[PDB]
């Protein structure tokens, strides 16, 4: 800690080495503008739309200049800001520019900037972009509002270690693509979707099924139900000028309710039973001793890179369903019954803060258990277009009897939450007692580290644990397991860094700060709910006695189990 | 070709070679230079060794090699490079008789095998006659062309077979690094900072500088890299330097490797260029199987390797970020600075990247020393440089000359004036990143603070002349348009505002531009030169903003009054009918799909300017001719 | 396929130094005339570089071409020292003779345009150096006899 002299705007400041001019100048109050750096990214100096003025008169990138001693810097000269006009100018010189049509309005930023920048009138008029557009699953990609800024390269490649996408062809005519502009479900990509969660524009997007639901709403002979992921509810607020981490449950219950869904359920009911499900499959896996270690499958993107990258892995992945597909199972082969429709009148809708479900729920071996799969952003925008204000609602609650809760399902949307419940079910069917006090919580797997390890010791017995959040995580841990320098007995993986928080459908944030506070909101959440175990649900019971009668029974093992494939296409 | 383990030895083998070399009576040196090979020099070669084969001339050879020192040859047939002056080859030189030959002809051959080798006679129907003057002249110094030349660099080009090592040890070679072998490193660094040495890429930074900066560097591993890329369309100075001796570059390399502690090397080369890359590959096989290259080199413990990277293209990938990227095997994309190459390059180590010029000169230095080379030139850039002078002159090939030397005398004294007895109206100087220079200036010398004072730039070292004829707007168009094709496309300000100004380019010499047209291209040269990240668009709108400062009566002409001065654009041309030689033919007013003429048989017809497409059509259809191009 | 044994020829002589990608694609490109689809997939496979970086790499120099070409290729110059003598004017005879723009192939034909930047020979006026052979001063007239020459 050595602090370094420097003068912005005539100001002095005191700032450690190495920081940058433009984190020095955040500590005044000033915003510099740019485009093509974040927080998660090295800097990479193409938009050149923060440069400064020094002592000697030249211009000079912000983003990657380090400090030094007796500095002058100027950031507001008429010099600067007319490089500022005239850079945006020659990007919006060659934009394809509906507005009207893009998904991305209101919350664009290269739309915000020229706004900010004072731009009325472009001189240069020419040539523009123009491209073909084509389905990418999932993904929407536009290559005509591209800028080339290289975040999605570059999240794709220095984090997620995946490498999926790069740049093509060179000088005007450069874009983005996969080799040979081959469909990204053969390309090498898992679907993650944290390169639509950094894109500045709107040339990556998402693919919408808001149509289906509506005509399938007005359809007369149907039944539309809802289920509500535990991440939701922390972000769902944000969209409406809330502060994130707020709960916003009855709330967006009663809007849900006024939007037209006839039953609104929630899916940590089908969380408790893949806890218990996977709790008495690891009991059994002990006991006997075999395929070790067990891993997680409640996140498609890791089965995806498992069957992609890690064939070799199959074996050794627990077969329990997704909670999304558990309920939609469950709502399509038990609740029918009880209340008497047809299994084809029936329609199943999810919101999902992931982007790997949208893929997920097309599988065929899942026999279309699921119809359709929203996002945060699209039930936000689907709010506002109902007309309901969000602020001044009455507080609801979820319907029956598929809608009550405990709070180990509730710590879904965070990493190491799975695994904690895991251990909370598994304490209790290992030695018979209950934990009791502030034994409940294991702080030792808490946090947001790149790999955690723990060791808890029941009654005499230690197992090692680990959990792994984020794809190069996941390889490091690969690595480290293969070379055998040591063995596990229950590994989690989780494809987004930081828990399902940080997923591609989450509504876009610019606090530096937000998964501290989302992961503070959940374990608010978690705190505040009567019951803290799985065994002590109640319509969990009701189900394995009067339909399934004992966990991996041969009728549970038939519909609430799944199997995996090789997907490696051999050149 | 046995090993050697001991640095004498080297002295001991080099009397052998010159006692081989002075056991031969008659040479022959033929040019194997591109520009001559493209002539047929080869064939010249073999019809030549074809005819004194039959001549009953038994000792004759084309290659001297390690069995050729026990052979002694009465006549030997040599390959040189370059000889430097490309406008009449191919080039013979025959000795002890001294006579210069131009234009040798392969049926010429007996002729000269006749008389020039048996007879010891001259043909003046070979020889060269000036146009200018018509003087006739014999040796190739007594030549005006070879007269104001001082070569240093180009000392060995020429004379010395470049597949030849044996050859390059008899001229004195590979002294400067047994001599610098019993140095310190710091001595030598020391003498090449007092040689007051600067680059020769362009930059003018100073070697001595990032030498000492790289030795104060205490890391385990340090690399070298020596660029030969050569970018720039018409400059071939390293293209003739590497096809004319290697071993001085690759003794400049193994100084350098000394001097500050590397043991391993690279030489960037094109794979466009075969010769080169052939020549050096053969050099470096026939060093390392001489024992030089390796490990323990004299029984010092000195250790040095070799590589070469043959190069895939771009323009861009000269730059040292950028070379480095596709030497490891990336996009050639600039990265952001600091850190520098000479902190942190190549996988995150320590590099020193010089131009092929910059190591050749080295041995020089270390064997005379660096006061001797201080002496030439300006006090402020000592040394001298090599000039490839073409275009509308008379005489076209490689020049050098002292540094500093006028440019009225280098383009008209050695040059031998403007061709077609034209008048003279600029040159280029440094190629696409360089400025142009008007008539009105051609008192000044050449070094890089006058040259940096006048808004040009040293660059590459490429000159070319243009004379009245060409336009100055078509000319910038072409410099904008090569620029926009060259570029890379990863920051905004060149990579949109180079397509924007060649657009406004091309609007103004369609004959659509419009009032206010150059104010906005000087705006959008401010700002790219101003906001660019790497050094391909900082320079990139000095051609066209020198030919604005100096010719902007051209751009007026061009955009108020719809006309090229120089009659070079089509779009405006404004043909006229001349009624004294028309016969009223009307094949103009019928082959025109617009038919903007109108006029009666037998009688002069008339061009309507506003409804003319001005495609030509007109003055080529009809047999009189009488339209001109005005 | 039987190519992929004579890709691995090559896969062990130029692949024993670090970062050799480019070396692999010339020598790829000179085996094959071209540079294909399932090579690349190959060398991805068994190299351990992603196919995206590979592609990039190819799409960003101009001398790598993923498609076929002709038998007989037609370089014209184009340099700063033969574009001021009227080379222009023969590309322009080439493209209108041969009915293809440059750098497009008229792959039923055996013929290819291309457009090299200053060849080794600059005093030879604008210089066209059809396959392996250097013509030297040209004429917009000339383009006719030497096409049918070849043709
Ligand atoms: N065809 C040609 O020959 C051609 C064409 C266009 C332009 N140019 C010339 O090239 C110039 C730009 O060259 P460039 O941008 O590549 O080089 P540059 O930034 O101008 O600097 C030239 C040299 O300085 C080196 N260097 C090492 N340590 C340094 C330090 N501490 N401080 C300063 N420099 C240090 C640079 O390495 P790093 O940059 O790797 O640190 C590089 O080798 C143009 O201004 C133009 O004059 C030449
Ligand atoms: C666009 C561009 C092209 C360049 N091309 C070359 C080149 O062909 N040869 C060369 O020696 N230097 C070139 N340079 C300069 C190199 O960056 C490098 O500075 C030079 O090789 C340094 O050698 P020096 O220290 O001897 O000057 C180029 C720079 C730029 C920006
Ligand atoms: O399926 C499932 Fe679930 O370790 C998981 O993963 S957590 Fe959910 O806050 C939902 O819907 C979320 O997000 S229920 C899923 O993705
Ligand atoms: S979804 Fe994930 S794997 Fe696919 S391109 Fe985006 S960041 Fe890469
Ligand atoms: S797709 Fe989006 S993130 Fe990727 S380069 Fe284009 S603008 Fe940047
Ligand atoms: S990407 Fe931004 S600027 Fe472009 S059309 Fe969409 S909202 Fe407008
Ligand atoms: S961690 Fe959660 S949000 Fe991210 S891919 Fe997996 S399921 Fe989707
Ligand atoms: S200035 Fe031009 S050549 Fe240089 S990095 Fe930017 S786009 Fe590429
Ligand atoms: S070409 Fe000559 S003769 Fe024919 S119409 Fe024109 S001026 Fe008259
Ligand atoms: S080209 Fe112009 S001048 Fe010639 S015939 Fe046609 S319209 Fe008349
Ligand atoms: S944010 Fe600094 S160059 Fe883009
Ligand atoms: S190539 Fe023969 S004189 Fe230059
Ligand atoms: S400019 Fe034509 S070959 Fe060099
Ligand atoms: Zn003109």
């Amino acid at each position: 800690m050595n602090m370094v002299m420097l003068t912005i705007d005539g100001k002095q400041v005191q700032v450690e080495k190495g920081t940058t001019i433009k984190k020095a100048a955040e500590k005044l109050g000033i915003e510099i503008p740019g485009l093509c750096d974040d927080n998660d990214l090295k800097p990479f100096g193409a938009c050149r739309l923060c440069v400064v003025e020094d002592a000697r008169g030249n211009l000079v990138a912000s983003c990657h200049t380090p400090v030094r001693e007796g500095m002058v810097v100027k950031t507001n000269s008429p010099k600067v800001l007319k490089a500022r006009r005239v850079i945006l100018e020659l990007l919006l010189s060659s934009h394809n520019a509906d507005c009207f049509e893009c998904d991305k309005n209101l919350h664009c930023k290269l739309q915000k900037y020229a706004y900010e920048l004072n731009i009325r009138n472009i001189r240069f008029k020419g040539e523009k972009r123009n491209y073909e557009i084509k389905d990418n699953g999932p993904i929407y990609y536009d290559p005509n509002k591209c800028i080339l800024c290289g975040k999605c390269v570059r999240i794709c490649e220095e984090v997620q270690h995946i490498c999926a996408i790069d740049f093509a062809s060179r000088g005007f005519k450069a874009y983005i693509s996969t080799p040979f502009e081959k469909p990204l479900l053969e390309s090498d990509c898992i679907f993650c979707g944290q390169c639509v969660r950094v894109c500045p524009t709107g040339a990556l997007a998402e693919k919408t099924d808001i149509e289906r639901i509506y005509e399938a709403i007005s359809d007369p002979n149907k039944v539309v139900v809802v289920q509500v992921a535990p991440a939701v509810r922390v972000a769902l607020g944000e969209e409406f000028g809330l502060e994130p981490g707020e709960i916003v449950t009855g709330k967006m219950v009663a809007a849900l309710k006024r939007l037209g869904f006839d039953k609104v359920f929630d899916t940590q009911f089908a969380a408790d039973m893949t806890i218990v499900e996977e709790t008495a499959e690891l009991v059994e896996r002990l006991e006997k001793g075999e395929n070790f270690p067990m891993f997680t499958s409640c996140c498609p993107s890791w089965i995806l890179a498992v069957e992609k990258f890690y064939p070799e892995l199959i074996p050794n992945i627990s077969t329990a369903r997704s909670p999304q597909q558990i309920f939609g199972a469950i709502a399509k082969n038990y609740y029918a019954k009880k209340i008497g429709v047809a299994r084809e009148n029936m329609f199943v809708v999810s919101v999902m803060p992931c982007i790997g479900k949208k893929f997920e729920a097309t599988r065929p071996e899942f026999n279309n258990d699921v119809d359709a799969v929203l996002t945060t952003r699209e039930l936000a925008r689907m709010i506002k277009e109902s007309g309901i204000d969000f602020i001044k609602l009455e507080e609801e609650n979820f319907d029956s009897p598929l809608g009550e809760s405990t709070g180990a399902a509730a710590i879904f949307g965070v990493t190491g939450g799975v695994m904690e419940a895991a251990l909370r079910t598994a304490y209790s069917i290992m030695t018979g007692e209950e934990l009791e006090g502030d034994k409940i919580e294991f702080t030792a797997v808490r946090g947001l580290e790149g790999i955690k390890e723990a060791e808890v010791d029941i009654k005499g017995k230690k197992v090692r644990i680990a959990i792994a959040n984020g794809i190069g995580n996941a390889k490091k841990l690969i690595e480290k397991i293969k070379s055998g320098e040591t063995k596990y007995d229950f590994v989690e993986v989780m494809a987004c860094p930081g828990g399902c928080m940080s997923g591609g459908g989450q509504p876009y944030t610019d606090d530096p700060e937000f998964r501290k506070k989302r992961m503070e909101g959940i374990y608010k959440n978690d705190r505040n709910l009567p019951k803290r175990k799985s065994h002590e649900n109640e319509e969990v019971k009701k189900v394995y006695e009067e339909y399934y009668e004992k966990p991996c029974g041969p009728k549970a093992h038939e519909e609430l189990h799944t199997h995996y494939h090789s997907r490696k296409k051999e050149y | 070709m046995v090993k050697l383990k001991s640095i004498q030895e080297l002295e001991n083998l080099r009397e052998k070679i010159k006692e081989a070399k002075k056991k031969e009576k008659i040479v022959i040196r033929i040019c194997g230079g591109t520009g001559c090979r493209a002539s047929g020099s080869l064939a010249v070669r073999d019809e030549l060794v074809k005819v004194l084969k039959r001549e009953g001339f038994a000792n004759v050879d084309v290659n001297l090699s390690s069995d050729c020192l026990e052979n002694t040859s009465e006549v030997h047939v040599k390959m040189t490079g370059c000889q430097g002056f490309c406008a009449q080859g191919p080039l013979m030189t025959i000795e002890p008789l001294g006579v210069f030959y131009v234009g040798v002809k392969p049926e010429d051959v007996e002729e000269i095998v006749e008389k020039s080798i048996k007879k010891n006679e001259i043909i003046e129907r070979l020889l060269y006659h000036d146009p200018a003057t018509g003087k006739t002249y014999v040796k190739r110094d007594e030549n005006p062309f070879y007269a104001k030349q001082t070569r240093l660099v180009l000392k060995h080009c020429g004379t010395v077979d470049p597949a030849s090592v044996y050859d390059y040890i008899a001229e004195g070679g590979y002294s400067a690094i047994a001599k610098a072998l019993t140095m310190d490193r710091k001595q030598i660094i020391d003498e090449v900072i007092k040689s007051g040495l600067r680059g020769r890429g362009g930059a003018g930074f100073p070697t001595g500088e990032k030498w000492l900066g790289a030795y104060k560097n205490q890391s385990p591993k340090k690399y070298i890299i020596c660029n030969g890329d050569e970018g720039d369309p018409g400059a071939f100075m390293d293209r003739s330097v590497m096809e004319g001796d290697p071993h001085k570059v690759i003794e400049g390399m193994m100084i350098g490797a000394y001097a500050i502690g590397s043991d391993e090397g690279y030489i960037y080369v094109r794979a466009e260029y075969p010769l080169a890359v052939q020549m050096l590959r053969k050099a470096i096989e026939e060093c390392e199987k001489l024992g030089l290259l390796g490990d323990n080199i004299l029984g010092t413990g000195f250790s040095f390797r070799l590589h070469v990277r043959e190069g895939a293209g771009a323009f861009v990938c000269g730059e040292s970020t950028a070379l480095t990227y596709s030497i490891e095997g990336k996009r050639g994309m600039p990265r952001v600075r600091p850190p520098r190459t000479n902190e942190c390059g190549l996988w995150e180590m320590p590099t020193v990247l010089n131009n092929v010029e910059t190591f050749a000169c080295i041995p020089e230095i270390i064997l005379n020393g660096g006061e001797w080379f201080a002496s030439i030139g300006t006090p402020t850039s000592t040394g001298t440089k090599i000039f490839a002078l073409s275009g509308k002159v008379n005489r076209t090939g490689l020049v050098e000359v002292p540094m500093g030397l006028k440019l009225r005398e280098l383009i008209f004294d050695i040059g031998g004036g403007i061709a077609n007895n034209k008048k003279f109206k600029a040159v280029q100087l440094g190629g696409p990143s360089g400025g142009c220079v008007p008539e009105s200036q051609l008192d000044l010398p050449i070094d890089f603070d006058s040259l940096s004072k006048a808004g040009a730039i040293m660059g590459s070292g490429g000159v070319v002349v243009v004379d009245e004829d060409t336009c100055m707007v078509d000319f910038a168009k072409f410099f904008t348009n090569f620029i926009v094709e060259e570029s890379c496309g990863k920051c905004i300000p060149c990579r949109e505002g180079n397509k924007k100004m060649l657009e406004i380019l091309e609007r103004i010499t369609e004959g659509k531009g419009k009032e206010g047209d150059i104010e906005l291209l000087e705006e959008l040269g401010d700002v790219i030169i101003s906001a660019s990240l790497c050094g391909l668009g900082k320079t990139a709108p000095n051609p066209v903003l020198s030919t604005i400062k100096h010719f902007r009566d051209e751009y007026e002409a061009h955009i108020r009054d719809k006309k090229c001065p120089a009659g070079a654009c089509q779009a405006l041309a404004a043909y006229k009918i001349d009624p004294g030689k028309c016969i009223g033919c009307g094949k103009c007013v019928k082959v025109c799909p617009v038919g903007a003429i109108s006029g009666e048989k037998k009688k002069p017809h008339v061009i309507d300017q506003s409804k003319c497409i001005k495609c030509g059509a007109c003055a080529e259809n009809c047999p009189k001719g009488a339209i001109y191009k005005g | 396929d039987p190519r992929f044994e004579k890709v691995d020829e090559i896969l062990s002589k130029l692949a024993n130094e670090r970062g050799a990608l480019i070396a692999i694609l010339q020598h790829v490109q000179h085996e094959f005339g071209y540079l294909p689809e399932d090579v690349i997939f190959y060398i991805a496979s068994k190299t351990g570089i992603p196919a995206s970086k590979i592609y990039g790499v190819a799409t960003f120099y101009a001398q790598f071409h993923l498609k076929p070409r002709g038998k007989y290729v037609i370089r014209v110059c184009l340099g700063t020292a033969c574009h001021v003598k009227g080379a222009n004017k023969i590309l322009a005879e080439f493209e209108k003779q041969l009915g293809i723009k440059a750098g497009e192939t008229t792959s039923d034909l055996k013929f290819t345009l291309e457009r090299v930047g200053c060849l080794g020979a600059c005093g030879l006026a604008p210089t066209v150096m059809v396959n392996e052979k250097t013509y030297g001063k040209m004429t917009p007239e000339k383009v006719s006899e030497v096409l049918k020459e070849y043709s």
